[PDB]
């Protein structure tokens, strides 16, 4: 049957669509948001990292390296 | 249409009854927050996209 | 009719019935690229004409 996207349900029996899969704000426990889709990955509150991660560029010099490559926590800003 | 520029401020105009339109069976200004997800069209504005 | 100064702006409005009119007999928004020729009346441009 239909419910509030018109699209998929996850195996949590809840109702997703592929286009919120990439609106930055998580839908369901089960696959959605974390798996590809073509996304604005870095918003203006956000810092890039050097491995092409994307993190709230609050976490930048906090003391915890919160990208994977650990650009966040460089001296070159900190 | 109009450009604005001064140094070549122009406009354009015609004649078209662009007149409020709505899909489905009720009138509204605005798309209230929470009602049923009907089918509609809208132009995507996705400036790749082909008509 | 207004001033724009800001500080010096001022303005005054009347109760006037400007409608859109038209000569002819069709209704129009802009005179069109072409058509019949008629007769009409129009406040001239130019200051020393006088009425
Ligand atoms: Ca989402
Ligand atoms: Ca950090």
């Amino acid at each position: 049957a239909k419910c509030e996207p018109s699209q998929f349900q996850c195996t949590n029996g809840r109702c997703i669509t592929l286009l919120w899969k990439c609106d930055g704000d998580e839908d369901c426990v089960d696959g959605s948001d974390e798996k590809n889709c073509v996304k604005k990955t870095c918003a203006e509150s956000d810092f890039v990292c050097n491995n092409g991660q994307c993190v709230p560029s609050r976490w930048k010099c906090d003391g915890d390296p919160d990208c994977e490559d650990g650009s966040d926590e460089s001296p070159e800003q900190c | 249409v109009s450009i604005t520029s001064g140094a070549s401020e122009n406009s354009c105009t015609v004649e078209k009854k662009i007149r409020r339109k709505f899909v489905g069976r009720e009138e509204y200004l605005f798309p209230p927050v929470q009602g049923k997800l009907v089918k509609c069209h809208v132009y995507d504005r996705l400036k790749e996209t082909s008509a």
